[PDB]
Protein backbone atom coordinates (compact mmCIF):
# COMPACT_ATOMS: atom_id res chain seq x y z
CA UNK A 1 0.00 0.00 0.00
CA UNK A 2 2.30 2.97 1.32
CA UNK A 3 5.60 3.86 0.08
CA UNK A 4 9.01 5.63 0.45
CA UNK A 5 12.33 6.34 -1.76
CA UNK A 6 13.87 4.31 1.19
CA UNK A 7 12.54 0.86 0.01
CA UNK A 8 13.87 1.06 -3.70
CA UNK A 9 17.73 0.44 -4.91
CA UNK A 10 18.58 2.32 -7.49
CA UNK A 11 20.74 0.93 -10.57
CA UNK A 12 21.65 3.49 -12.87
CA UNK A 13 20.20 6.89 -14.48
CA UNK A 14 18.15 5.90 -17.60
CA UNK A 15 17.11 9.88 -19.46
CA UNK A 16 20.83 10.72 -20.15
CA UNK A 17 18.65 14.08 -18.77
CA UNK A 18 16.91 13.63 -21.93
CA UNK A 19 13.63 12.17 -20.04
CA UNK A 20 14.16 13.69 -17.19
CA UNK A 21 15.46 11.78 -13.62
CA UNK A 22 14.67 8.43 -14.21
CA UNK A 23 16.27 5.46 -12.78
CA UNK A 24 16.66 1.77 -13.03
CA UNK A 25 14.95 0.25 -9.72
CA UNK A 26 14.11 -2.57 -8.03
CA UNK A 27 12.27 -2.99 -4.78
CA UNK A 28 14.08 -4.12 -1.99
CA UNK A 29 11.49 -6.83 -0.94
CA UNK A 30 10.66 -8.52 -4.00
CA UNK A 31 13.09 -7.56 -6.75
CA UNK A 32 10.66 -6.53 -9.09
CA UNK A 33 12.20 -4.35 -11.65
CA UNK A 34 10.96 -1.11 -12.33
CA UNK A 35 11.47 2.22 -13.70
CA UNK A 36 11.37 5.20 -11.18
CA UNK A 37 10.48 8.40 -12.29
CA UNK A 38 11.04 11.73 -9.95
CA UNK A 39 8.98 14.84 -10.32
CA UNK A 40 10.30 18.06 -8.93
CA UNK A 41 7.18 19.96 -7.25
CA UNK A 42 8.69 23.14 -8.16
CA UNK A 43 9.11 22.35 -11.91
CA UNK A 44 5.43 21.44 -12.07
CA UNK A 45 4.18 24.57 -9.66
CA UNK A 46 6.44 26.88 -12.00
CA UNK A 47 4.44 25.44 -15.13
CA UNK A 48 1.12 25.03 -13.58
CA UNK A 49 0.39 21.42 -14.33
CA UNK A 50 -0.67 19.91 -11.26
CA UNK A 51 -3.92 18.86 -13.04
CA UNK A 52 -2.74 17.32 -15.90
CA UNK A 53 -0.80 15.02 -13.27
CA UNK A 54 -3.64 14.72 -11.01
CA UNK A 55 -5.85 13.25 -13.92
CA UNK A 56 -3.09 11.84 -16.11
CA UNK A 57 -2.49 9.48 -13.09
CA UNK A 58 -6.34 8.92 -12.92
CA UNK A 59 -6.01 7.54 -16.10
CA UNK A 60 -2.85 5.69 -16.01
CA UNK A 61 -4.24 3.85 -13.06
CA UNK A 62 -7.11 1.63 -14.28
CA UNK A 63 -5.13 1.72 -18.16
CA UNK A 64 -3.84 -2.20 -17.95
CA UNK A 65 -2.46 -3.48 -21.70
CA UNK A 66 0.71 -4.97 -22.38
CA UNK A 67 2.00 -2.05 -25.05
CA UNK A 68 1.03 0.54 -22.80
CA UNK A 69 3.93 1.39 -20.11
CA UNK A 70 2.43 0.86 -16.87
CA UNK A 71 2.20 2.83 -14.01
CA UNK A 72 2.17 0.81 -11.36
CA UNK A 73 1.46 3.54 -8.22
CA UNK A 74 3.05 6.54 -7.17
CA UNK A 75 4.39 8.29 -3.87
CA UNK A 76 5.90 11.82 -2.73
CA UNK A 77 8.22 13.45 -0.05
CA UNK A 78 8.64 16.83 0.73
CA UNK A 79 9.77 17.88 -2.58
CA UNK A 80 9.54 15.31 -5.34
CA UNK A 81 6.93 13.19 -6.83
CA UNK A 82 7.84 9.79 -7.34
CA UNK A 83 6.15 7.10 -10.50
CA UNK A 84 6.76 3.80 -10.35
CA UNK A 85 6.87 2.15 -13.59
CA UNK A 86 7.43 -0.38 -16.12
CA UNK A 87 10.98 -0.72 -17.10
CA UNK A 88 11.30 -1.52 -20.82
CA UNK A 89 14.50 -3.66 -21.51
CA UNK A 90 15.24 -2.41 -25.11
CA UNK A 91 14.82 1.32 -24.09
CA UNK A 92 13.71 3.68 -26.45
CA UNK A 93 12.12 2.84 -30.34
CA UNK A 94 13.77 5.93 -32.16
CA UNK A 95 17.05 4.71 -31.37
CA UNK A 96 16.44 1.21 -32.21
CA UNK A 97 15.33 3.02 -35.35
CA UNK A 98 19.16 4.91 -35.88
CA UNK A 99 21.15 1.03 -35.22
CA UNK A 100 18.17 0.20 -38.18
CA UNK A 101 18.05 2.97 -40.41
CA UNK A 102 15.20 1.73 -41.35
CA UNK A 103 12.60 -1.04 -40.30
CA UNK A 104 11.01 -4.07 -42.04
CA UNK A 105 8.10 -4.63 -43.82
CA UNK A 106 7.42 -6.93 -40.87
CA UNK A 107 8.56 -4.56 -37.92
CA UNK A 108 6.75 -1.54 -38.82
CA UNK A 109 3.28 -3.40 -39.38
CA UNK A 110 3.73 -5.36 -35.95
CA UNK A 111 4.27 -2.13 -34.34
CA UNK A 112 1.26 -0.57 -36.26
CA UNK A 113 -0.78 -3.64 -35.00
CA UNK A 114 0.23 -2.72 -31.36
CA UNK A 115 -0.88 0.71 -31.84
CA UNK A 116 -3.94 0.23 -32.98
CA UNK A 117 -4.94 -1.83 -30.23
CA UNK A 118 -3.52 0.25 -27.46
CA UNK A 119 -5.50 2.80 -29.31
CA UNK A 120 -8.99 1.07 -29.04
CA UNK A 121 -8.50 -0.07 -25.66
CA UNK A 122 -7.95 3.09 -25.04
CA UNK A 123 -11.69 4.60 -26.52
CA UNK A 124 -13.20 1.50 -24.77
CA UNK A 125 -12.14 3.20 -21.74
CA UNK A 126 -13.03 6.20 -22.33
CA UNK A 127 -9.31 7.56 -22.53
CA UNK A 128 -10.39 9.93 -25.96
CA UNK A 129 -6.10 10.49 -26.64
CA UNK A 130 -2.36 9.38 -26.35
CA UNK A 131 0.77 10.90 -27.10
CA UNK A 132 2.44 9.05 -29.67
CA UNK A 133 5.78 10.88 -31.15
CA UNK A 134 8.60 8.34 -31.57
CA UNK A 135 10.00 9.93 -28.35
CA UNK A 136 7.03 8.33 -26.47
CA UNK A 137 7.75 4.85 -27.62
CA UNK A 138 9.59 2.21 -25.76
CA UNK A 139 10.60 -1.47 -26.70
CA UNK A 140 9.76 -4.37 -23.99
CA UNK A 141 12.02 -7.36 -23.94
CA UNK A 142 10.60 -9.39 -27.17
CA UNK A 143 10.73 -5.83 -28.86
CA UNK A 144 7.05 -5.39 -28.37
CA UNK A 145 5.59 -1.80 -28.62
CA UNK A 146 5.51 0.41 -25.09
CA UNK A 147 3.52 3.74 -25.43
CA UNK A 148 5.46 5.89 -22.52
CA UNK A 149 3.29 9.21 -21.96
CA UNK A 150 3.83 12.20 -19.52
CA UNK A 151 4.57 15.54 -19.59
CA UNK A 152 -8.58 32.34 -17.38
CA UNK A 153 -12.39 32.40 -15.70
CA UNK A 154 -13.89 30.66 -19.21
CA UNK A 155 -11.52 27.91 -19.05
CA UNK A 156 -13.35 24.45 -18.71
CA UNK A 157 -12.00 21.92 -16.31
CA UNK A 158 -10.64 19.73 -19.83
CA UNK A 159 -8.22 22.68 -20.84
CA UNK A 160 -6.64 22.88 -17.29
CA UNK A 161 -6.69 18.84 -16.65
CA UNK A 162 -5.03 19.03 -20.17
CA UNK A 163 -7.30 16.90 -22.19
CA UNK A 164 -7.84 18.99 -24.98
CA UNK A 165 -6.34 16.72 -27.83
CA UNK A 166 -9.07 15.32 -30.51
CA UNK A 167 -9.50 11.38 -31.25
CA UNK A 168 -8.15 12.16 -34.75
CA UNK A 169 -4.75 13.32 -33.93
CA UNK A 170 -3.53 10.16 -33.40
CA UNK A 171 -5.01 8.54 -36.59
CA UNK A 172 -2.58 11.00 -38.36
CA UNK A 173 0.64 10.63 -36.11
CA UNK A 174 0.12 7.07 -36.60
CA UNK A 175 0.30 7.86 -40.88
CA UNK A 176 3.73 9.59 -39.90
CA UNK A 177 5.47 6.96 -37.62
CA UNK A 178 4.61 4.37 -40.50
CA UNK A 179 6.34 6.41 -42.98
CA UNK A 180 9.40 7.25 -40.90
CA UNK A 181 9.69 3.90 -39.66
CA UNK A 182 9.83 2.60 -43.45
CA UNK A 183 11.52 5.46 -44.96
CA UNK A 184 13.83 6.58 -41.90
CA UNK A 185 12.85 10.46 -41.57
CA UNK A 186 9.07 12.15 -41.01
CA UNK A 187 7.19 12.57 -44.40
CA UNK A 188 7.03 16.46 -44.19
CA UNK A 189 10.47 17.57 -43.03
CA UNK A 190 12.36 20.10 -44.16
CA UNK A 191 15.17 22.94 -44.09
CA UNK A 192 12.67 25.71 -42.33
CA UNK A 193 9.38 25.62 -39.99
CA UNK A 194 7.79 27.68 -42.73
CA UNK A 195 8.41 24.79 -45.01
CA UNK A 196 7.19 22.40 -43.05
CA UNK A 197 4.03 24.00 -41.92
CA UNK A 198 3.37 24.38 -45.67
CA UNK A 199 3.75 20.45 -46.91
CA UNK A 200 1.67 19.48 -43.64
CA UNK A 201 -1.24 21.67 -44.48
CA UNK A 202 -0.74 21.01 -48.14
CA UNK A 203 -0.63 16.98 -47.24
CA UNK A 204 2.41 17.36 -49.73
CA UNK A 205 2.94 13.75 -49.00
CA UNK A 206 5.77 11.91 -51.57
CA UNK A 207 6.73 8.06 -51.02
CA UNK A 208 10.43 7.18 -51.88
CA UNK A 209 11.15 3.31 -53.37
CA UNK A 210 11.59 1.86 -50.02
CA UNK A 211 8.06 2.14 -48.94
CA UNK A 212 6.06 -1.14 -50.27
CA UNK A 213 2.75 -0.21 -52.09
CA UNK A 214 0.81 -2.01 -49.14
CA UNK A 215 2.34 0.74 -46.94
CA UNK A 216 1.42 3.46 -49.28
CA UNK A 217 -2.21 2.86 -49.41
CA UNK A 218 -2.40 2.91 -45.15
CA UNK A 219 -0.24 6.06 -44.87
CA UNK A 220 -2.07 7.90 -47.30
CA UNK A 221 -5.68 6.83 -45.66
CA UNK A 222 -4.08 7.77 -42.43
CA UNK A 223 -2.56 11.44 -43.69
CA UNK A 224 -5.92 13.27 -44.26
CA UNK A 225 -6.14 16.95 -44.50
CA UNK A 226 -10.17 15.92 -43.16
CA UNK A 227 -9.96 14.46 -40.05
CA UNK A 228 -13.13 12.59 -40.91
CA UNK A 229 -11.59 10.84 -44.05
CA UNK A 230 -9.13 9.68 -42.19
CA UNK A 231 -8.67 5.49 -41.69
CA UNK A 232 -10.33 4.09 -37.98
CA UNK A 233 -8.09 2.27 -35.46
CA UNK A 234 -10.51 -0.55 -36.40
CA UNK A 235 -9.45 -0.18 -40.65
CA UNK A 236 -5.95 0.59 -39.48
CA UNK A 237 -5.44 -2.99 -37.59
CA UNK A 238 -7.86 -4.77 -40.52
CA UNK A 239 -5.40 -3.19 -43.04
CA UNK A 240 -4.26 -5.74 -45.65
CA UNK A 241 -0.66 -4.60 -45.62
CA UNK A 242 -0.34 -5.08 -41.71
CA UNK A 243 -2.51 -8.06 -41.11
CA UNK A 244 -0.57 -9.57 -43.49
CA UNK A 245 3.12 -8.69 -42.52
CA UNK A 246 2.32 -8.46 -38.73
CA UNK A 247 4.14 -11.28 -36.71
CA UNK A 248 3.37 -9.66 -33.04
CA UNK A 249 4.74 -11.30 -29.48
CA UNK A 250 2.48 -11.01 -26.58
CA UNK A 251 3.66 -11.69 -22.97
CA UNK A 252 2.17 -13.20 -20.16
CA UNK A 253 -0.04 -9.80 -19.52
CA UNK B 1 28.42 5.92 -9.70
CA UNK B 2 29.37 2.34 -9.16
CA UNK B 3 26.71 0.13 -11.32
CA UNK B 4 25.43 -2.83 -8.72
CA UNK B 5 25.87 -6.29 -10.12
CA UNK B 6 22.35 -6.77 -10.62
CA UNK B 7 21.44 -4.20 -12.53
CA UNK B 8 24.44 -4.21 -14.86
CA UNK B 9 25.33 -6.72 -18.20
CA UNK B 10 23.83 -10.07 -17.85
CA UNK B 11 22.25 -10.38 -14.35
CA UNK B 12 20.15 -7.92 -14.43
CA UNK B 13 18.55 -9.93 -18.30
CA UNK B 14 18.23 -12.90 -16.67
CA UNK B 15 15.98 -10.72 -13.92
CA UNK B 16 13.89 -9.39 -16.90
CA UNK B 17 13.38 -12.80 -18.10
CA UNK B 18 12.22 -14.61 -15.26
CA UNK B 19 10.15 -11.40 -13.89
CA UNK B 20 8.94 -11.98 -17.94
CA UNK B 21 7.46 -15.46 -17.54
CA UNK B 22 6.50 -14.67 -13.71
CA UNK B 23 3.91 -11.77 -13.94
CA UNK B 24 3.09 -11.56 -10.28
CA UNK B 25 0.35 -9.70 -8.84
CA UNK B 26 0.27 -6.31 -9.01
CA UNK B 27 -2.81 -5.61 -6.38
CA UNK B 28 -0.65 -7.56 -4.07
CA UNK B 29 2.74 -5.54 -4.67
CA UNK B 30 1.60 -1.97 -5.21
CA UNK B 31 -1.79 -1.52 -4.23
CA UNK B 32 -4.53 1.07 -5.21
CA UNK B 33 -3.33 3.75 -6.92
CA UNK B 34 -5.58 6.80 -4.72
CA UNK B 35 -6.49 10.17 -6.06
CA UNK B 36 -3.78 12.14 -5.92
CA UNK B 37 -4.00 14.50 -3.53
CA UNK B 38 -2.96 18.06 -4.79
CA UNK B 39 -3.52 20.18 -2.04
CA UNK B 40 -1.89 17.69 0.27
CA UNK B 41 1.10 17.62 -1.26
CA UNK B 42 1.92 21.57 -2.70
CA UNK B 43 1.05 22.60 1.33
C1 LIG C 1 10.49 5.14 -17.95
C2 LIG C 1 11.19 3.91 -18.55
C3 LIG C 1 12.37 3.84 -19.14
C4 LIG C 1 12.50 2.55 -19.48
N1 LIG C 1 13.49 1.86 -20.12
C5 LIG C 1 14.57 2.44 -20.69
C6 LIG C 1 15.61 1.61 -21.09
C7 LIG C 1 16.73 2.20 -21.70
N2 LIG C 1 17.82 1.53 -22.13
C8 LIG C 1 19.09 2.28 -22.31
C9 LIG C 1 19.79 1.75 -23.52
N3 LIG C 1 20.05 0.28 -23.45
C10 LIG C 1 19.87 -0.33 -24.80
C11 LIG C 1 19.26 -0.40 -22.38
C12 LIG C 1 17.84 0.08 -22.44
N4 LIG C 1 16.76 3.53 -21.86
C13 LIG C 1 15.76 4.32 -21.46
S1 LIG C 1 15.93 6.06 -21.74
C14 LIG C 1 14.33 6.61 -21.48
C15 LIG C 1 13.98 7.20 -20.28
C16 LIG C 1 12.69 7.65 -20.07
C17 LIG C 1 11.72 7.52 -21.08
N5 LIG C 1 10.43 7.92 -20.99
C18 LIG C 1 9.95 8.43 -19.85
O1 LIG C 1 10.59 8.60 -18.81
C19 LIG C 1 8.47 8.80 -19.89
C20 LIG C 1 7.55 8.14 -18.86
C21 LIG C 1 7.93 9.60 -18.71
C22 LIG C 1 12.10 6.92 -22.29
C23 LIG C 1 13.39 6.47 -22.49
N6 LIG C 1 14.67 3.78 -20.89
N7 LIG C 1 11.41 1.92 -19.08
N8 LIG C 1 10.64 2.71 -18.54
Amino acid sequence: RHFTIDDFEIGRPLGKGKFGNVYLAREKKSHFIVALKVLFKSQIEKEGVEHQLRREIEIQAHLHHPNILRLYNYFYDRRRIYLILEYAPRGELYKELQKSCTFDEQRTATIMEELADALMYCHGKKVIHRDIKPENLLLGLKGELKIADFGLDYLPPEMIEGRMHNEKVDLWCIGVLCYELLVGNPPFESASHNETYRRIVKVDLKFPASVPTGAQDLISKLLRHNPSERLPLAQVSAHPWVRANSRRVLPPS
Amino acid sequence: KPIPTWARGTPLSQAIIHQYYHPPNLLELFGTILPLDLEDIFK
